């Protein structure tokens, strides 16, 4: 599965997105080059994974 | 809450039912008994 995490629309709009049960080595492969089910990447660089 | 070292319980004994430091799991004699005689399923593991 996958879930996001917010503060609140009015508090901000800084999100954190979580892959269950899921480590990151694979999230890393499905960066943009093969396209997944979320569209969105920009994220998927981390620099805080 | 954190239990004093000294047992001084007017004779009134628990190490059994206490958790036990050696353990990796603090846990008391009598429930670490217990997680080994249920033969547990689903054991949500990270697996791979
Ligand atoms: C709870 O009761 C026991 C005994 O009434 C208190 O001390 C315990 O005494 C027995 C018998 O000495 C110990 O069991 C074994 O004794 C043999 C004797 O050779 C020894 O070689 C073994 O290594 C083992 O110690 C026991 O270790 C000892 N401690 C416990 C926890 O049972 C005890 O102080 C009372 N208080 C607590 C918190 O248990
Ligand atoms: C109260 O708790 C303390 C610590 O467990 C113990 O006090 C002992 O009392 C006797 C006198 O009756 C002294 O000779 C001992 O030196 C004391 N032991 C310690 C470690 O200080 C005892 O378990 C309990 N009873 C009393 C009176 O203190
Ligand atoms: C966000 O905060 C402001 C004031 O703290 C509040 O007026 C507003 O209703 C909040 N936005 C919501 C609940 O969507």
């Amino acid at each position: 599965g996958v879930s996001v995490i917010t503060p609140g629309t009015n508090t901000s709009n800084q999100v954190a997105v979580l892959y269950q049960g899921v480590n990151c080595t694979e999230v890393p492969v499905a960066i943009h080059a093969d396209q997944l089910t979320p569209t969105w990447r920009v994220y998927s660089t981390g620099s805080n994974v | 809450y954190k239990t004093p070292p000294i047992k001084d319980f007017g004779g009134f004994n628990f190490s059994q039912i206490l958790p036990d430091p050696s353990k990796p799991s603090k846990r008391s004699f009598i429930e670490d008994l217990l997680f080994n005689k249920v033969t547990l399923a689903d054991a949500g593991f990270i697996k791979q």
